[PDB]
RNA sequence: AACGAGACUCUGGCAUGCUAACUAGUUACGCGACCCCCGAGCGGUCGGCGUCCCCCAACUUCUUAGAGGGACAAGUGGCGUUCAGCCACCCGAGAUUGAGCAAUAACAGGUCUGUGAUGCCCUUAGAUGUCGGGGCUGCACGCGCGCUACACUGACUGGCUCAGCGUGUGCCUACCCUACGCCGGCAGGCGCGGGUAACCCGUUGAACCCCAUUCGUGAUGGGGAUCGGGGAUUGCAAUUAUUCCCCAUGAACGAGGAAUUCCCAGUAAGUGCGGGUCAUAAGCUUGCGUUGAUUAAGUCCCUGCCCUUUGUACACACCGCCCG
C-alpha cells in the first residue's frame, strides 16, 4: 500500500486467464527471499525471468 | 508448424525401406537419390518429403 | 526514393566484401564481413519482402469494403 | 567541374543570377498576367521568373540528350486539385517553354540539332561548367 | 568504443536506466546505438523481437498517427531531430537520458481489467508487464504534443520537446504523469 | 515602427490596415487574389507589407489601375466581363455595380421567360443536379 | 454470374503467347528448304527477306 | 474557436523588450514571441532576422517550418 | 476401399552453375570530337564527366526464358507412450508467399430483359415487329455505397529527385497511340514524321516525399459548395447547363449523438498510374507500383460454427408447439 514499493520475479508461468484471455497467471519469487511466493494476475504480455514492480504484497491471487 | 505427414507418404516409405534395406544410409541426400532411381516418383516435392520419412525410420529400425 | 539509398548502400558494403576475398586474402574479407554484420541490417542479405496482389472485394490486398444489414 | 558534382538547387540559382547580370535573353510581354502552369491556382510569386526556368532549361540539356517543348512541360507538369473531385496530373504551359527554349537559342546557347528536337551547343556546354566550378570555389562543396 | 557512432551529435554512452525492472527492455547502449532512427527492421513474426529494436527508432514510429500522417516517417525524423535539440539547450542533459527518465516515470504499475460476475460490472486490479510499461509510456507522452499542435501557433516539435522536460521531472505538469496516476487511483479502488 | 495608419474606408466596402495587400483588397467583391497580385505589379509597388502602410497618393492610383484595365495593358481574357450581353464591351465590375448587373440578368431570363427564369423564381437548382436528394432542409415529413 | 446477384466475384483469365528469334546468314533457297521440313504441331513460322 | 487579436506592427514597449529577453531567454522562436508579447507570428518572425543582425542572437537550426535561437553562448 | 483434405497447377522468395543474345546490356579500350582544370600536374600529358564514334573486340554480373538444382522437421538440444508429433536453436532463403481448382445433399434463392436454349398461355395489320418528339435526371421525407473537408505533421509559390502492370491504326460497315516544328495566356489550332510493336510513343524524367520563400490560430488565403459572364472541343444535334478552359461569386463545415464496419507484414493507412465502359466522359470497378506504423502471438465473454453426451408434447423443424 504506503509501503515501500516491491520488486518480485517470475519463477514459472502458468497459463492465460480472464474472460477473453487478456490476464496472465504468473508464479513469482519474491526477490527478497526466495521461500516466499505468491501467484499474481499481470495484464500484460509476460515471459520468464522478468522482474515486475508490485505496489503491494498483500494481496494474494489465484484468479479472477 | 502444423502439418502431419499423409497416410501416402507413410504407406509407401514402409515398402521402400523393407526391401531396399541396405541400401540407405542415415544421410538425407544419399536416401534422396536412391528413391528416384529405384523406382519413378511422380513428383520432386514428393520425393523430398518420403526420402526424409524413409531416412527417419532408418535411425530407430538400428535400435 | 527510399529503396534506391537501401540497394547502393548494400552494394558497395558488398563490392569491397567480394573484391578481398578474390584478389587478396580469405582473412583479409573476414574481418570486414565480421564488422558489418554485427551492426547487421541486410547488409549482405536481400530483404524477401515484396508486395501481394489485389484481390477483388476491396481495395488493397487484405482490406474489404463495408458490409451493411438491412 | 562537371555539374553534377556541385548542388544542383544552389546551381540553378546563380545560373539564373548569370543571365539577369549579363543583359542576356529576350523575355515575353506577358510576365503579369500569367499563371505559369495549368494546374496552378496564382501566379508566380516572383518576377524572375523567366530568368530562373531558363536556368533550370540548360540544366536539363547537359544531363539528358534533350528532346522538344512537349518533354520540357512533362518534366514540369505535377498534381492539379479538382476541389471536391480527387486529383489527377496534368503537364502545364506550352507557350512558356517554346519561349523560354527560343531565348536561350537567341545566346546560341541552345539549337535545333540532330534529329529534329534541341540539344545544347557545345558554346551552351562550355558556359555551363564555367560558372559550375565558381560555385564549387565561392562556398565549398 | 574506439568507433562509437553518436547521432550525429549526441553520445549514447552516459545513459542510465534506474529501474532493475525495466533495464533490457530499454535499448539505447548495448549496440543499439545508430546514427538515425530509419531500418527496415524486423518488429514482427515473432513475440519477442520488440525489444530488440532502438527506443529512438520506437519513438519514430509511434508519432505518424491520424490517418494523413501514415506512410510519412521521413517527416517523423525532421521532428525528432528538432526535439532532442531543443532539450539539450533547454534543460543542458543529454536529451537520451531525458527520454530514458521520462519513459520511466510515465509507465503505470497497475492497471485495471473487466470480468463478468452475475451479469454486473465488477472490475479486477492487476500488475503489467516490463515490456507493457515500456508501449504504454511511449504512447502516452506522444499524445500530449499531438494533441496541443492542433490548432496552436506552436509547432509539433516544440510542444513535443517541453513534453519530454516535464516527463523527465516529476513535475506532474504533463498529458503522461496525470494520466499515469490517474490510472494508479482507479487500481487501488478496485483492488 | 509605422504607427501611422490602420483600418480605413475605400470605395463600398472597409479595408482593414492588419492584412498583406493584396489579400485585404480581395473583400471587395468582383476582386479575387488571383485579380489583384496582377493589378498590385501593373502599380509597380510591394505586395510584401500591409495595406495601412500604403499612403494615400498610392492607393488613389491602384483604383484608376483597377478600373481602366484594358488601358493599363490587363488582357480582355482576364476580365469578369467580355461582351456582358447588350452593351456592346468589355468590363469590369467591382462591388455595389456587380449587384445591381447581376439582378438585371435574373430579370432578363423571367422577361423572355426562359426555363433559366423558372427555376430561378422557384428556387431550385439552375445548373444540370439532382433535387431528389439534394438541398433537403427540409422538416415536414410523412 | 449473368445478371447481377449474390456477392461480386470476377475470374482471371489469361492466355500467354511466347516470341522468339533465330538469325541465320545463308542463301535464301536451303533456308526454305529447311524451314518447311520436320514441323508438325500448330506453330507459326514467318520467313523474312533481309535484314541489317 | 477562440477570439484573439495580435499587434501586426511595433511599437515603443515591443522594441525595448525584444532587447533585453535576448540574454534572459536560452530558446528564442517567433511562436515563443507570440505569447511573450502580443504580435502576430510574421511579425515576430522578422523580428528576430533583426536581432541577429546585430548579433545578439545567434541561430542553430534553420528549416522551412522552424527555426531555432539561441542566446550568445554563456551558458 | 472410395470422394472431399493434402497431393496438383499457377504465383512469389534462392543460383556470378548450364543454354544465348545489333528488337537486351555491360565491360574494355581504340578513340577521334566536345567540355572544364574539373583532379595529380601546368593549361601539356595522365585521369574524371556523358554523347556521337565504336568493332569482323571481349563478356553475359545487370535485362530476357528454358532446362535443372535447392527445403526434408533435415541437423542439434529439450518434450512426448519416446509412438504420431510439439517447442527452442544451428545451418540457411525455414519446413506456413499468395491464389487457382474444390465433395455429398440442399434452396420452391437469382436470371424467360445473354441465349435462333425452352414448355404453355397471350398478341399479331387499327401490331407488343419502324421514323419524329418526350421520359428513365421529375422533389415536403427516409435509407445505403463512396468522394472532398474541417488546416501549421498545413496551404501556397519556386527549386531538386525516384517506378511498375499495361495499351496502341492495318479491326464491323472506319477507326489508334503519338514524337517533333510552328501559332495561342489557356482550352486548343496548324505543319510534318514514326510505330503490326524488347524496335515507335517511352531510358514511360508520376504522385506523396524532399529543400527554400509567403501566410499566422483568424470560418483565415482553411473549405469550394452555389452561382454570374466569356472562350474551346466532340457530335447530326449539347436547351434540363456532354466535357474542358478563363475571370468573378464564396455556402455548409470548427472532428462528429445512439450505434456500427474492416484489418495481423511490404499488412493497415497515405499517394499516383494503366485497363474495363468510351464519338465526347470516372468521385465507379479491376490490376499495378511507391511511402509504410501501432497492436496481438490469445480466448470462448459476446456473435457464429464443428464434434460428443443429455432432454423434448418439436419434424411447416423454436420464425416450432400450445393454455385460459
Amino acid at each position: 500500500r504506503v509501503q515501500p514499493i516491491k520488486l518480485a520475479r517470475v519463477t514459472k508461468v502458468l497459463g492465460r486467464t480472464g474472460s477473453q484471455g487478456q490476464c496472465t497467471q504468473v508464479r513469482v519469487e519474491f526477490m527478497d527471499d526466495t521461500s516466499r511466493s505468491i501467484i499474481r494476475n499481470v495484464k500484460g504480455p509476460v515471459r520468464e525471468g522478468d522482474v515486475l514492480t508490485l505496489l503491494e504484497s498483500e494481496r494474494e491471487a489465484r484468479r479472477l | 508448424m502444423g502439418r502431419v505427414r499423409t497416410k501416402t507418404v507413410k504407406k509407401a516409405a514402409r515398402v521402400i525401406i523393407e526391401k531396399y534395406y541396405t541400401r540407405l544410409g542415415n544421410d538425407f541426400h544419399t536416401n534422396k537419390r536412391v528413391c528416384e532411381e529405384i523406382a519413378i516418383i511422380p513428383s520432386k516435392k514428393l520425393r523430398n518429403k518420403i526420402a526424409g520419412y524413409v531416412t527417419h525410420l532408418m535411425k530407430r529400425i538400428q535400435r | 526514393h527510399v529503396a534506391q539509398i537501401y540497394a547502393i548502400r548494400q552494394s558497395i558494403s558488398k563490392a569491397l566484401v567480394a573484391y578481398y576475398q578474390k584478389y587478396v586474402d580469405e582473412a583479409s574479407k573476414k574481418e570486414i564481413k565480421d564488422i558489418l554484420i554485427q551492426y547487421d541490417r541486410t547488409l549482405l542479405v536481400a530483404d524477401p519482402r515484396r508486395c501481394e496482389s489485389k484481390k477483388f472485394g476491396g481495395p488493397g490486398a487484405r482490406a474489404r469494403y463495408q458490409k451493411s444489414y438491412r | 567541374v562537371t555539374v553534377k558534382d556541385v548542388n544542383q538547387q544552389e546551381f540553378v540559382r546563380a545560373l539564373a543570377a548569370f543571365l539577369k547580370k549579363s543583359g542576356k535573353l529576350k523575355v515575353p510581354e506577358w510576365v503579369d498576367t500569367v499563371k505559369l502552369a495549368k494546374h496552378k491556382e496564382l501566379a508566380p510569386y516572383d518576377e524572375n521568373w523567366f530568368y530562373t526556368r531558363a536556368a533550370s532549361t540548360a540544366r536539363h540539356l547537359y544531363l539528358r540528350g534533350g528532346a522538344g517543348v512537349g518533354s520540357m512541360t512533362k518534366i514540369y507538369g505535377g498534381r492539379q486539385r479538382n476541389g471536391v473531385m480527387p486529383s489527377h496530373f496534368s503537364r502545364g504551359s506550352k507557350s512558356v517553354a517554346r519561349r523560354v527554349l527560343q531565348a536561350l537559342e537567341g545566346l546560341k546557347m541552345v539549337e535545333k540539332d540532330q534529329d529534329w528536337g534541341r540539344k545544347l551547343t557545345p558554346q551552351g556546354q562550355r558556359d555551363l561548367d564555367r560558372i559550375a566550378g565558381q560555385v564549387a570555389a565561392a562556398k565549398k562543396k | 568504443t574506439p568507433d562509437i557512432k553518436l547521432f550525429g551529435k549526441w553520445s549514447t554512452d552516459d545513459v542510465q536506466i534506474n529501474d532493475i525492472s525495466l533495464q533490457d527492455y530499454i535499448a539505447v547502449k548495448e549496440k543499439y546505438a545508430k546514427y538515425l532512427p530509419h531500418s527496415a527492421g524486423r518488429y514482427a513474426a515473432k513475440r519477442f523481437r520488440k525489444a530488440q529494436c532502438p527506443i529512438v527508432e520506437r519513438l519514430t514510429n509511434s508519432m505518424m498517427m491520424h490517418g494523413r500522417n501514415n506512410g510519412k516517417k521521413l517527416m517523423t525524423v525532421r521532428i525528432v531531430k528538432h526535439a532532442f535539440e531543443i532539450i539539450h539547450l533547454l534543460t543542458g542533459e543529454n536529451p537520451l537520458q531525458v527520454l530514458v527518465n521520462a519513459i520511466i516515470n510515465s509507465g503505470p504499475r497497475e492497471d485495471s481489467t473487466r470480468i463478468g460476475r452475475a451479469g454486473t460490472v465488477r472490475r479486477q486490479a492487476v500488475d503489467v508487464s516490463p515490456l507493457r510499461r515500456v508501449n504504454q509510456a511511449i504512447w502516452l507522452l506522444c499524445t500530449g504534443a499531438r494533441e496541443a499542435a492542433f490548432r496552436n501557433i506552436k509547432t509539433i516539435a516544440e510542444c513535443l520537446a517541453d513534453e519530454l522536460i516535464n516527463a523527465a521531472k516529476g513535475s506532474s505538469n504533463s498529458y503522461a504523469i496525470k494520466k499515469k496516476d490517474e490510472l494508479e487511483r482507479v487500481a487501488k479502488s478496485n483492488r | 515602427p509605422e504607427k501611422f495608419q490602420h483600418i480605413l474606408r475605400v470605395l463600398n466596402t472597409n479595408i482593414d490596415g492588419r492584412r498583406k495587400i493584396a489579400f485585404a483588397i480581395t473583400a471587395i467583391k468582383g476582386v479575387g487574389r488571383r485579380y489583384a497580385h496582377v493589378v498590385l505589379r501593373k502599380a509597380d509597388i510591394d505586395l510584401t507589407k500591409r495595406a495601412g502602410e500604403l499612403t494615400e497618393d498610392e492607393v488613389e492610383r491602384v483604383i484608376t489601375i483597377m478600373q481602366n484595365p484594358r488601358q493599363y495593358k490587363i488582357p480582355d481574357w482576364f476580365l469578369n466581363r467580355q461582351k456582358d450581353v447588350k452593351d456592346g464591351k468589355y468590363s469590369q465590375v467591382l462591388a455595389n455595380g456587380l449587384d445591381n448587373k447581376l439582378r438585371e440578368d435574373l430579370e432578363r431570363l423571367k422577361k423572355i421567360r426562359a426555363h433559366r427564369g423558372l427555376r430561378h423564381f422557384w428556387g431550385l437548382r439552375v445548373r444540370g443536379q439532382h433535387t431528389k436528394t439534394t438541398g433537403r432542409r427540409g422538416r415536414t415529413v410523412g | 454470374t449473368p445478371c447481377g446477384e449474390g456477392s461480386k466475384t470476377w475470374d482471371r483469365f489469361q492466355m500467354r503467347i511466347h516470341k522468339r528469334l533465330i538469325d541465320l546468314h545463308s542463301p535464301s533457297e536451303i533456308v526454305k528448304q529447311i524451314t518447311s521440313i520436320s514441323i508438325e504441331p500448330g506453330v507459326e513460322v514467318e520467313v523474312t527477306i533481309a535484314d541489317a | 474557436r477562440d477570439k484573439l487579436n495580435n499587434l501586426v506592427l511595433f511599437d515603443k514597449a515591443t522594441y525595448d523588450k525584444l532587447c533585453k529577453e535576448v540574454p534572459n531567454y536560452k530558446l528564442i522562436t517567433p511562436a515563443v514571441v507570440s505569447e511573450r508579447l502580443k504580435i502576430r507570428g510574421s511579425l515576430a518572425r522578422a523580428a528576430l532576422q533583426e536581432l541577429l543582425s546585430k548579433g545578439l542572437i545567434k541561430l542553430v537550426s534553420k528549416h522551412r517550418a522552424q527555426v531555432i535561437y539561441t542566446r550568445n553562448t554563456k551558458g
